[PDB]
RNA sequence: AAACUUUCAACAACGGAUCUCUUGGUUCUGGCAUCGAUGAAGAACGCAGCGAAAUGCGAUAAGUAAUGUGAAUUGCAGAAUUCCGUGAAUCAUCGAAUCUUUGAACG
RNA sequence: UGAGCCCGGGUCGAACGGCCUCUAGUGCAGAUCUUGGUGGUAGUAGCAAAUACUUCAAUGAGAACUUGAAGGACCGAAGUG
RNA sequence: GAGACCGAUAGCGCACAAGUAGAGUGAUCGAAAGAUGAAAAGCACUUUGAAAAGAGGGUUAAAUAGCACGUGAAAUUGUUGA
């Protein structure tokens, strides 16, 4: 459904939309591999 | 045009058949204005106009 | 090539307007010739430009002082000849207007007024 | 002042660029825009406490 | 010190007031002192300085020179004092700026207008030089 | 385009008359910070 | 294109079609102003301009709005 | 100031030059090849340059340059030829010559004790 | 052995930190009340001997009158000022004027 | 012990320090920190299509891409007018 | 008129021809940039070079103050020495 993109390349610091054109994407980093293990690890601890 | 005429008559002395005007592109008016044949502006701008 | 505004203040139209005559005259000969030899000739160019603008302002000023005499005893005067002020202070009421009071608030003013006295310590 | 380091228009650019979370000067023309604001750490930004 | 609150001590306002002065202003600032003969003769100190002044440099490099004021460049606050000069590289004499304070009135330039300056200022002296005394 | 008013054209003759550099003279004033047009 | 010149406060801002001008809307006798915005206030206040008359009025107060000639003035 | 203060200039020539619009990377191993030479073979060198005849060793600035056999002059492999650079060493050596000439010393026992290529401010 | 890579020193580069300065800012306090149809605030175009901008001014246009001071302006050129004078000045003050096109804008 | 303190040598040119108290916008390796500057990569990747250029002379410090002349090509009036 | 304030990345965005330059159709957004010297005395003259510039010579107390100008760190670079 959505493009995942990478901040690598010619997408480090964009401000707007990359060069891939879809309806939705979402641009992921290093340092949301930090924070989503994070949530992840809370809601394996609390559910 | 008709104020150039009577300006060069009045002050000059100096008699026109014909007087033409463009604006240059600085903002400021050129006027041609062409004598009588009976007068020469050889004459005249030496006399006068103080040009060679 | 500059006149005296001393000079200028004794004499009357006649001479005032003669003079701002030659004085246009022989500038306008003159900027004809000013198109070669710019040297002294361009000082004589800057005198006779304020030569004018002084002629100007004393033919303007008697004929404004004259207007004054005209209507010292007139109830209305032009705009130009007018005192200025501010737009507040020209719809200010007058100090008659203001001063001015009711001859009830007079005759208690007259025979009780605001006395002067003193208090021993 | 009250509304020192405060006269700007800054958003975060987001989370997913590989850049730091500031808010930065938009615009597009200028050596400010894209720049970090709104922050003790900012150069021309506001500080910690401001003194009252 | 001071006391009345019209005065200022800012450093920073007495500055801007000293280099963006008019010249008319520029003129009581580069004032010089007149000589011991000229004190005793007129009971005045120190007068603004003049074009036809006479002066001698009593500070800096070029002391004991003594020669006519030429010019008061109010503009740069300096004066410049006949033969006082130097040399430019290409062998062009150009003149060299003094300050009034650093010379010292030995001849002055009199009209109507100076004689009124010492008048005035030799007025007050023995105003005060009687009120002093009696 | 080839057609213009007189208005127009007097403010395209100001434009290229803030383009004109700075004289010469100006830059040997005293207390002049001034190098160049911008 | 979409905007031309105003002619109160000299930007190229006036709609082509509203005939209004989008700074500050000139056929409206008032300017155009709104309190969210202060720089667009600072922008356009008094000490922007040239200040013809407004400066002269200080020094006019100072003397008392005093009318004619001091005396023996020629 | 110059960097080798240790030679007076009364017995020595010398000659600068600054925003030298040449490449730092070529004109520093142009200079090298040239450093502790003679003044006639340093020119005459130079000149084979522009006309590919000799070679100037590329040792620092030598990544993934090409292979040519005047470098068995020097015993290695990378050489190039610097013209621009060359060009402008010309120059500066024939401007030490004429300072050399104007001042009395002998052109013909001149040696480059000291030669330097340091970075510009960047364009 | 040279070259190359690395370490230290010297000098020279690149760069603009530190130090010192400040006609600027920030905050507090005190005296006073003063925009405009007699055309404001703002916008434009012109004006200097040699000026682009900032500044000043408005075809009397880097300004006129009047008052005061009392001999300059200055980057250059040129006059000045007879200097024992209605009197220099990019001077100050300021009670008289001039004041282009618009803009509440008003054939 | 240590954080640090003090001196010698060179550079430089206008203000600075010890001691006891008072005061604070007071101590940094990190924050994918902010601003500014600088490297390796690296004299590396690369500097396309529109077929095509050549000879003599002139100018100039310097001429493949500046000019004149002469050869060879092209737009082909729905033009590269 | 003042300050137990800040001292050019600080203090107002603006110590400078700053709401300027620049960006956007527009509403609007909006910088960077201070310091030679006491005095320009800001290199006469000679010489090389097409020129830019360089070397002698000169100014200054100081050219280790050349309007790429006070002091001139580190990153990084060059030459020489080990
Ligand atoms: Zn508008």
């Amino acid at each position: 459904q959505v493009k995942v993109v990478k901040a690598t390349g010619a997408n480090r610091g964009i401000k707007g939309r990359p060069k891939g054109v879809k309806g939705r994407y979402k641009m992921v980093d290093g340092r949301m591999k930090k924070e989503m293990r994070a949530l992840k690890r809370l809601a394996k601890k609390k559910r | 045009k008709a104020q150039i005429k009577q300006a060069l008559k009045k002050l000059y002395d100096i008699d026109t058949v014909k007087i033409n005007t463009l604006i240059r592109p600085d903002g400021t008016k050129k006027a041609f204005a062409r004598l009588t044949p009976d007068v020469d502006a050889l004459d005249i701008a030496a006399t006068k106009l103080g040009l060679v | 090539g500059k006149v005296k505004a001393g000079q200028l203040w004794s004499k009357n139209k006649e001479e005032l307007t003669k003079i701002l005559g030659e004085l246009k005259t022989e500038l306008s000969q003159l900027r004809i010739q000013k198109i070669s030899s710019s040297g002294a000739k361009l000082n004589k160019i800057h005198d006779l430009r304020k030569s004018i603008a002084r002629v100007l302002t004393v033919i303007n000023a008697k004929q404004r002082a004259q207007l004054r005499l005209f209507y010292k005893n007139k109830k209305y005067l032009p705009l130009d000849l007018r005192p200025k002020l501010t737009r507040a202070l020209r719809r200010r009421l007058s100090k008659e207007d203001a001063s001015r009071v009711l001859e009830k608030t007079k005759k208690r003013l007259t025979h009780f007024p605001q006395r002067k006295y003193a208090v021993k310590a | 002042s009250e509304k020192a380091g405060h006269q700007t228009s800054a958003e975060s650019w987001g989370t997913g660029r590989a850049v730091a979370r500031i808010p930065r000067v938009s615009g597009g023309g200028t050596h400010r825009a894209g720049q970090g604001a709104f922050g003790n750490m900012c150069r021309s930004g506001r500080m910690f406490a401001p003194t009252k | 010190m001071k006391v009345r609150p019209t005065v200022s001590s800012s450093r920073r306002k007495a500055r801007k007031a000293h280099f963006s002065a008019p010249s008319s202003v520029r003129r009581v600032i580069m004032s010089a002192p007149l000589s011991k003969e000229l004190r005793e003769k007129y009971n005045v100190r120190s007068i603004p300085i003049r074009k036809g002044d006479e002066v001698q440099i009593v500070r800096g490099a070029h002391k004991d020179k003594e020669g006519k004021v030429t010019s008061v460049y109010r503009l740069k606050y300096v004066i410049h004092v006949e033969r006082v000069t130097r040399e430019k590289a290409t062998g062009q004499t150009v003149p060299i700026g003094i300050h009034p304070s650093n010379v010292v009135i030995t001849k002055l330039h009199l009209d109507k207008d100076r004689e009124n300056i010492l008048a005035r200022i030799k007025a007050g002296r023995e105003q005060v030089a009687k009120a002093k005394g009696k | 385009p080839s057609h213009k008013t007189f208005r127009i054209k007097q403010k395209l003759a100001k434009a290229q008359k803030q383009n004109r550099p700075i004289p010469q003279w100006i830059r040997l004033r005293t207390g002049n910070t001034i190098r160049y047009n911008a | 294109k979409t905007h031309g010149l105003c002619r109160r406060c000299g930007r190229r801002s006036l709609h082509n079609q509203k005939k209004v001008c989008a700074s500050c809307g000139y056929p409206a006798a008032k300017t155009r102003k709104y309190n969210w915005s202060e720089k667009a206030k600072r922008r356009k206040v008094t000490g922007t301009g040239r200040m013809r008359y407004l400066s002269t009025v200080p020094r006019r107060f100072k003397n008392g709005f005093r009318t004619g000639v001091p005396k023996g003035a020629r | 100031r110059y960097a080798a203060t240790e030679i007076a200039p009364t017995k020595s020539a010398r000659a600068r030059g600054s925003y030298l619009r040449v490449s730092f990377k070529n004109t520093r191993e142009t200079a090298q090849a040239i450093n502790g030479w003679k003044l006639q073979r340093a020119l005459t060198f130079l000149q084979n340059v522009i006309d590919k005849k000799e070679a100037v060793p590329m040792r620092r600035y030598a990544g993934s340059t090409g292979r040519t056999a005047q470098g068995k002059q020097w015993g290695v492999s990378r050489a190039r030829w610097p013209v621009k650079s060359a060009q402008f060493l010309i120059g500066l050596l024939k401007n030490a010559e004429a300072n050399a000439d104007a001042k009395g010393l002998d052109t013909g026992n001149l040696i480059i004790k000291h030669i330097q290529v340091n970075q510009a401010p960047k364009q």
